[PDB]
């Protein structure tokens, strides 16, 4: 009926159990902390089996002050999330109780988190044409309604910019509602994002859960299973368009290393754990749109200390369908977007879906690009006397696409003070055959440099 | 002279390549260095 | 009347029998006067590690328990004082009586708790002021290499509050604390002096941790240089504290781990680095109206090898952080003694708090700059327009250095900025003018004084105090003479 | 009251001792040799306890020759080594024996070597720049009292003509004294120091301890120690300004990663101890400047393979001060003091 | 495995068969993944024997 | 060893004598071979202590 | 018994099949080949390499 912790090793704790009441392997319990500075109620959830009735379970509380011999119970389910209509336009937490108001909430009914993933009869491929006001993604990478898109970045690259801006142009004119999702990241973007929220009008319509980078790594493993909950009640009872926004998944997959390190397991490589690949396809295979059901998802991932070869953003690579790159080498040309044209593809490019006039306009643009990238050693160690005509009028023309393909942003009013513009895709179409032709020789590079649409470029080419 | 002061400028190109070169080669041999030595002590210790 | 005894006695590391009710991360009394802390608990031993000497202890000592968490004393006493990251005062200057305690591990506040930023925090270095605006609650990283001029810019900052301590507005008094880890003794002694020359050791509190220590300090060092901060944070108070290094303690925890039989990462680094320096970074805050508000405006100090900004450490501090400045050696082997490169030196959450005559008598220095930058570059092989423009860059660059020490208040920094930016000085030569740049000053501070007192009051410059300024300045230009200069007339 | 011995593997050895006799950390023992010809007795120190009595401890000659279940005695007291005005001019090994003139010194008082650098008041805010009657120096790179000054190039361009440059000055304008201490040494190389040393007449006003390059791990570190407890008690209660000439800063790294590495404990990233930092901390705050006297140093480094980004070098330079330079063209040129004033700088 | 029987049964009997891999890289994982979780000493690389 | 054992009897008796090792490197490697077959902690490419 | 080599480089350079015919070999060679073609194709691989 009742435990005794018999160990105490940090967020990771061994209880033992009488003969017949063991528990499941997965399940909720109860302890408290009784010292006057810090009492509190923890919750625990068992992890594994050990034999001689004892399990091993992890922690979603800091375990100090905790004293061996201590009394726990057994709620005998898993652990639930209040759900239903009417939570959005509040925040919660990874257990799910209200930050503002505490008894929030508390009548609702509840559902579990652990789900099984829907049969492969139901599932249907689909591809729809998403339109962003953006030059980038509307040319080479375009988005798709049903599908998952995925945001790969360094360190300091600009990538929440991209975030807001992402939110901005998808969240104003959506008819469903959203849900977004916080993994190790830090609270001032979490007030900022509130308070740009709050005067939006759009607060009312979505929900938020926040789990921070100084909570415990047991709690940084939950908050998108939480997330999950509530976007499948969305979207199999009501029926409505879902989407979705997650960020950090690495910081994911760094709270599952560290925990596995202190469950003690053998490391598998460059210090990870084995099944990572497992857990991350358990928690990848349940965003899925069905043939009646429709959901997006759009997530953020780090690249730790720029090294692309790294198991943890390897094996997340192989289950997305349109994937955008930036690189430290743009960042410092000046390029804000800041994104590389030859690490980003989309699977709906090509001619029978898009159409035959975007894909050769396309196929000219990244053969001009490569062209480049071959010749820039050679540019670099002597300078362009060296080559030939042809080639000379090629790296000019190849400067120029690469220089006007940043565009003016959306939310950089808070630095630079330039309102933003979105760009219809025929424009975009236009002056990229225009430019691959080449009728913009004369001329200067500087006049290609945030602008937007072609009109913009040629009012300003007057400006010099 | 152009010649003169061209070739001058390619010399003064080509050594902080050569040392940005000696960096990186630096850095690669001490993470290999790394990496085997934990491998191996990962592997006796693993009995 | 708990006792026990210790079974096993490691180099770094104790195990301690017996003992059955302690508390996790209890502190543990030794016979020696030593204290250690326990992190593992089993049915059998409990493991503990050592802080300060551990020479002392051998195997079959006595232990006790203090019945008491992690914590450290803490109260108003510690202002002017010298003490080490245990808290017994390690100079002789006397005893230290606090008022409560306070434990290390304690949650930061959430979201709903915040508040955005608007108070601006000056410094006395005015080529970041202008450059990259700082705004108290908000942090900063400094990141650099070795022998570059950190730590003065550190004590200039600590140092620039004498008016405002002078001031005597509970609402505008703002303390300081200042850390050290693995760092040399004179170079100690020698910052102690320099801050009790400025008579600003009065407001401070200075924790030291030598480098001859053993790596418990090293650890524990950051915890309660910033748990007194956290404690006056809840009176209304506002808070400085600067981080001499985050480097050492990093490898001293890489250190202890490898001695407590740990798997290892990258480069023998654990992967719970990015935990504590998260944590820590995430413990400062600007509290709300409700609470009472306040500010841990944080400076971590990290230092780099041949400018690897590529490595493990500063891109977790990085990310972590919310600015960056970034000092290059190169820079500063030229002479220039504020070396920072604006080229990748940026602050996102700066700008609102900045005063307004501030943001508006600086008029886009930044692509003035860069263009110099470029223009010097493409000039380097090889047009008035040309010329004239890498002439005002010169000028520009050139006005940017500062001499030791000297931190200056606002007024002349904008005045100074007001004169840069305008456009004067074109004819006066270079050589001669740093002395000129404090002269004019000078005078201004004799005659005409009022001035600054419109800037002290309404923040902004009007018309009438720029035409008056303008008519001295030309009317002192021609006071001056120089080996090479003459006035423009 | 007597312990045994346990293991004999390697160097390392394992003691178990009677209850409540158990000695302390850093302490000596001694245990004899007597079967075969190979007879001698050897020295060794407490390292780690092992719990249940067990002790296990360094060696610090051969431990070819011995048997299982010897008996063991313990001195009660840490290394101790003889100090005075009288030891200048004459050799002396890592123990203190005189190599020259064995049972020497025996009547001299002895002190320990482990000691605690001085407390955080006795320091001194301030830098005074020591000067001397060299003009080469003194324009371009001044020296700093109770500093650092690193050496490195030698290439055999005349640095012993430095070194004795450096001991009568000191002996001259200054009235203090020298002593020299080597921790990697090859027999000949130091036999022709002495050898050139007396030919000089300056063996009188200088003390010499020499660490063989062949020798079980223990004696690279303890050389340098007994040298700084010599130079601090001629700075204390002498009262008089000393320097101390140590040369091969390198391999002393490697004899304690050697150590660590016996003893078992995991190393860290390009193979290395866990705890270099601190001990070389301890090293370099050994020497400081107090009650008007002072401690210069003169270092020779080895850089691995001119990787400045080595963990070893990163670490060593982090005490510096000054550097000097010692060029191969200048005394070519005709230029008999050696320096490069290009590649010399100094931070004062 | 599976597939390779079923190609081996229709072999037998005279007819001829065509079987197309995915991926080998992905099951060389699972196996490693596999024998490191049962207490096996790991091989060069992390690759066990 | 012996090489060098056989060599010091002439050498103490007033007479010159000169020594080669043809290698060294596979004594190294022979002394890691014995050293790993039994326990001993291991280094660097696992070199003995 | 043979391998086929197709590096990302060719496929973005404009070669549709991206296949380089340096590194890429098959140990049967003419003889699965009907003769026909045998005689038509010759050594084009060795021609491509060259
Ligand atoms: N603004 C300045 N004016 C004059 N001298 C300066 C200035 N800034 C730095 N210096 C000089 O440069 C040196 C700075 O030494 P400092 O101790 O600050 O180095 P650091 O780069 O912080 O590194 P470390 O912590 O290793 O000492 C000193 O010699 C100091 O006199
Ligand atoms: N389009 C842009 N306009 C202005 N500033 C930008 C733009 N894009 C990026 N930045 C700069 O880059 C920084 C973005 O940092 P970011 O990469 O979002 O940090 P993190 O990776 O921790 O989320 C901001 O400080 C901002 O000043
Ligand atoms: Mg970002
Ligand atoms: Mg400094």
């Amino acid at each position: 009926t009742a435990g005794r912790v018999v160990r105490i090793t940090g967020p990771v704790v061994d209880v033992e159990f009488p003969r017949g009441s063991v528990p499941e392997l997965f399940n909720a319990l109860h302890a408290e902390i009784t010292f006057g500075a810090l009492a509190k109620t923890l919750t625990l959830e068992v992890a594994q089996h050990l034999g001689d009735s004892l399990v091993r379970c992890i922690s979603m509380q800091p375990t100090d002050g905790l004293v061996r011999g201590v009394e726990v119970t057994d709620t005998g389910a898993s652990i639930s999330v209040p759900v239903g209509d009417g939570v959005k336009g509040h925040v919660f937490n990874a257990l799910g109780d209200c930050l503002d108001d505490p008894g929030y909430g508390k009548d609702f009914e509840h559902w579990s988190i652990h789900r099984k993933p829907p049969a492969f009869s139901d599932l249907e491929p689909r591809t729809e044409m998403l339109e962003t006001g953006l030059k980038v993604v509307d040319l080479l990478t375009p988005y798709v309604r049903g599908g998952k898109i995925a945001l790969f970045g360094g360190a300091g690259v600009g990538k929440t910019v991209l975030i807001q801006e992402m939110i901005n142009r998808i969240a104003r004119n959506f008819g469903g509602t959203s849900v977004f999702a916080g993994v190790g990241e830090r609270t001032r973007e979490g007030n900022d994002l509130w308070v740009e929220l709050a005067d939006a009008n759009v607060l009312k319509d979505t929900a938020l859960v926040f789990g921070q980078m100084d909570e415990p790594p047991g709690t940084r493993m939950r908050v998108a299973l939480s997330a999950l909950t509530m976007a499948e009640f969305f979207r199999d009872e009501q029926g409505q368009d879902v989407l979705l926004f997650i960020d950090n998944i690495f910081r994911f997959t760094q709270a599952g290393s560290e925990v596995s390190t202190l469950l003690g397991r053998m490391p598998s490589a460059v210090g990870y754990q084995p099944t990572l690949a497992d857990e991350m396809g358990e928690l990848q295979e349940r965003i899925t749109s069905t043939r009646g059901r429709s959901i997006t998802s759009m997530q953020a991932v780090y690249v730790p200390a720029d090294d692309y070869t790294d198991p943890a953003p390897a094996t997340t690579f192989a289950h997305l369908d349109a994937t955008t790159e930036l690189s430290r080498a743009v960042f410092s040309k000046g390029i804000f977007p800041a994104v590389d044209p030859l690490a980003s593809s989309s699977t709906i490019l090509d001619p029978a879906i898009v159409g035959d006039e975007h894909y050769r306009v396309a196929q000219e643009v990244i053969r001009i690009l490569q062209r480049y990238k071959d010749l820039q050693d050679i540019i670099a160690i002597l300078g362009i006397d060296e080559l030939s005509e042809e080639d000379k009028q090629l790296v000019n023309r190849a400067r120029r696409i690469e220089r006007f393909l940043s565009q003016n942003m959306m939310a950089a009013e808070q630095f630079t003070g330039q309102p933003g513009s979105t760009v219809p895709l025929k424009e975009t179409i236009e002056a990229f055959d225009k430019l691959t032709k080449g009728e913009f020789d004369h001329l200067p590079e500087q006049a290609f440099f945030l602008i937007g649409g072609l009109d913009d470029l040629a009012k300003k080419a007057e400006s010099l | 002279a152009s010649r003169r002061r061209a070739m001058k400028s390619a010399t003064d190109n080509a050594d902080d390549l050569i040392k940005a070169l000696t960096l990186a080669a630096n850095r690669e041999r001490q993470a290999q260095i790394t990496q085997e030595i934990s491998e191996i002590v990962g592997g006796a210790n693993a009995l | 009347e708990e006792i026990g005894t210790v079974i096993d006695a490691g180099d770094g590391i104790a195990h301690v029998e017996g003992l059955p009710s302690v508390m996790t991360q209890e502190l543990l009394e030794f016979p020696g006067g030593v204290l250690g802390v326990a992190l593992n608990l089993d049915e059998h031993s409990v493991g503990a590690v050592i802080l300060g000497e551990f020479e002392k202890i051998e195997e079959g000592q006595q232990v006790k328990r203090t019945g008491e968490v992690l914590s450290v004393p803490v109260g108003d006493a510690f202002l002017g004082r010298v003490v080490n990251p245990l808290g017994q005062p390690i100079d002789g200057q006397g005893d230290i009586a606090a008022e409560t305690r306070r434990a290390l591990e304690l949650q930061a506040p959430s979201v709903v708790q915040r508040q955005s930023v608007s108070e601006p925090l000056q410094t006395g270095i005015k080529a970041i002021d202008a450059m990259t605006p700082i705004g108290r609650g908000q942090r900063q990283l400094i990141i650099g290499d070795r022998k570059t001029g950190k730590t003065a810019v550190c004590v200039d900052t600590i140092l620039n509050q004498r008016e405002a301590w002078l001031t005597g507005d509970p609402k505008q008094q703002v303390r300081c604390v200042y850390v050290a880890i693995g760092q040399k003794g004179t170079t100690i002694a020698s910052v102690k002096r320099a801050l009790e020359e400025g008579g600003a050791m009065e407001y401070t509190t200075i924790v030291a941790a030598p480098a001859s220590d053993a790596a418990g300090f090293k650890w524990l060092a950051p915890y309660t240089g910033s748990a007194i901060g956290q404690h006056w944070m809840y009176n209304g108070k506002h808070v400085l504290i600067v981080f001499d290094d985050l480097s050492k303690q990093a490898d001293a925890y890489r250190a202890i781990s490898l001695l407590l039989r740990r798997p290892p990462g990258r480069e023998a680094f654990p992967g719970d680095v990015f935990y504590l320096h998260s944590r820590l970074l995430e413990r400062c805050a600007k509290l709300s109206d409700e609470l009472g508000g306040g500010s841990m405006t944080g400076l971590p100090i990290i230092e780099t090898k041949a400018n690897d900004i590529s490595a493990f450490i500063p891109t977790n501090v990085i990310s972590i952080t919310d600015g960056q400045c970034f000092l290059e050696s190169d820079l500063f082997n030229q002479g220039v003694r504020p070396a920072i490169n604006v080229g990748v030196s940026v602050s996102r959450v700066g700008g609102a708090a900045q005063i307004k005559a501030m943001k508006e008598v600086a008029g886009s220095l930044r692509l003035d700059l860069s263009q110099y930058r470029e223009l010097e570059a493409f000039a380097a092989f090889a047009d008035a327009a040309s010329k004239a423009q890498l002439d005002r860059g010169a000028r520009l660059v050139e006005l940017l250095k500062q001499p030791q020490y000297s931190p200056l208040a606002v007024e002349e920094q904008v005045v100074a900025i007001f004169l840069g930016t305008q456009g004067h000085l074109d004819s006066v030569p270079v050589e001669d003018v740093q002395r000129f740049e404090s002269e004019l000053l000078e005078h201004v501070k004799a005659s005409h004084s009022d001035i600054f007192d419109g800037i002290r009051e309404t923040k902004k410059l009007s018309e009438e105090a720029e035409e008056k300024l303008v008519s001295v300045i030309n009317e002192f230009k021609k006071g001056f003479q120089a080996s090479d200069g003459s006035s423009v007339v």
